[PDB]
């Protein structure tokens, strides 16, 4: 018996009335609960028996449905309502949850500010260089980064991560790292970070010359 | 009524994991409890339940290696997972399996804050912090970015702060990444006024308790001056 959620990702403004649905591969009557999960906090029960509001949960939250379709609805999204939601059935074991729905805040498109940090002399001592590309405060979250050493496109020698939408400006930030050996680093001059983003009509390239 | 979990942050593969939940405000024997995991990448997964009657309601996907129980003298309920593999890595939560004798199953209403269990052979190790120095390459307008590279450490987590918690505005500490070396590496940055770049002292405070590593690195500007 599986629970499917939709949308998986939903963007909305603070104050909007949004609705998340949860379907069931079979009929589970009213044995369905909802939960709110904000990283760092313990999961919070918001609704059970499909429409019974959990003790201590703002009335802007309401549930409906029975059978295979159920709906969680939030009136006037609050800054803190922007998290991930999961429904769960309790018809019979094994109990299962939907894949969740992540709700983030929509805003204007902002291109990232791309800065590049060559390896520090200190790290080079050891024998490995870490070149870092920073994409700061951009929206949407979608963004691609490609390293180019002396123009040659890199692949498989870099890792990256993005922060969660900022609480203040609803922007996202990204950090990419090019990990090369010391000897591989002293072998080339140009270390380029090619950034692809909606706010950039065409991929931008921020680079520098080794030893300059 | 409160629930606090406790157990290792790291478990060597093939070994047996032991997670424990301590209760408060209630007697463990008078209620039903449960464990739920969240494998980074996936969603939520019901592990199994524990009752006074000792009934066996576990997830079929774990059944063979799982064992749940309750210890009334210490007022706790626990989880035993044998033969762990990388697929068992996840933050584990304990909760109350709220049920009504007539109406039946209601929900999981009280949840613990959970604990991250990482399955790895990796040896505990402190990070090496490198500076992400502000320069003409990290400046735009009157704003300059600087930071710190916390490279090669295990296991998670490491915390970062700037100027002993005095600087928080414009700070960005990124999610760590696991390198094929089996070691973690993250970065924390901060955008600051370019003008203060000569006067204000910037220092990232790195702390990794697993290996009792406390590093304070000063980040100096880098130019041809």
């Amino acid at each position: 018996l599986q629970m499917t959620q939709s949308p998986s990702f939903l963007s909305a403004s603070v104050g909007d009335r949004v609705s998340i649905t949860c379907r069931a591969s079979q009929d589970i009557q009213k044995f369905l609960a909802w939960y709110q999960l904000t990283p760092g906090d313990a999961p919070k029960l918001l609704m059970y028996s499909a429409s019974t509001l959990q003790s201590g949960v703002p009335s802007r939250f309401s549930g409906s449905g029975s059978g295979t379709e159920f709906t969680l609805t939030i009136s006037g999204l609050q800054p803190e309502d922007f998290a991930t939601y999961y429904c769960q059935h309790l018809k019979r074991y094994p109990y299962t949850f939907g894949q969740g729905t992540k709700l983030e805040i929509s805003r204007t498109v902002a291109a990232p500010s791309v800065f590049i940090f060559p390896p520090s002399d200190e790290q080079l001592k050891s024998g490995t260089a870490s070149v870092v590309c920073l994409l700061n405060n951009f929206y949407p979250r979608e963004a691609k980064v490609q390293w180019k050493v002396d123009n040659a496109l890199q692949s498989g020698n870099s890792q990256e991560s993005v922060t969660e939408q900022d609480n203040k400006d609803s922007t996202y930030s990204l950090s990419s790292t090019l990990t090369l050996s010391k000897a591989d680093y002293e072998k080339h001059k140009v270390y380029a970070c090619e950034v692809t983003h909606q706010g950039l009509s065409s991929p931008v390239t921020k680079s520098f010359n080794r030893g300059e | 009524v409160q629930l606090l979990e406790s157990g290792p942050g790291v478990v060597k593969p093939s070994e047996t994991l032991s997670l424990t939940c301590t209760v408060s405000g209630a007697s463990v024997n008078n209620y039903y409890w449960t464990w739920v995991r969240q494998p980074p990448g996936k969603g939520l997964e019901w592990i199994g339940n524990v009752y006074d009657s000792g009934d066996t309601n576990y997830n079929p996907s774990l059944s063979s290696r799982l064992s749940l129980s309750m210890d009334t003298s210490k007022n706790q309920f626990s989880l035993r997972l044998s033969s762990v593999t990388a697929a068992d890595t996840a933050t584990y939560y304990c909760a109350r399996y709220h049920r009504h004798f007539i109406r039946g199953p209601l929900s999981f209403d009280y949840w613990g804050r959970g604990t991250l269990v990482t399955v790895s052979s990796a040896s505990t190790k402190g990070p090496s912090v490198f500076p992400l120095a502000p320069s003409s390459k990290s400046t735009s307008g009157g704003t300059s970015a600087l930071g710190c590279l916390v490279k090669d450490y295990f296991p998670e987590p490491v915390t970062v702060s700037w100027n002993s918690g005095a600087l928080t505005s414009g700070v960005h500490t990124f999610p760590a990444v696991l390198q094929s070396s089996g070691l973690y590496s993250l970065s924390s940055v901060v955008t600051v006024p370019s003008s203060s770049l000569g006067t204000q002292t910037y220092i990232c405070n790195v702390n990794h308790k697993p290996s009792n590593t406390k590093v304070d690195k000063k980040v100096e500007p880098k130019s041809c001056d």
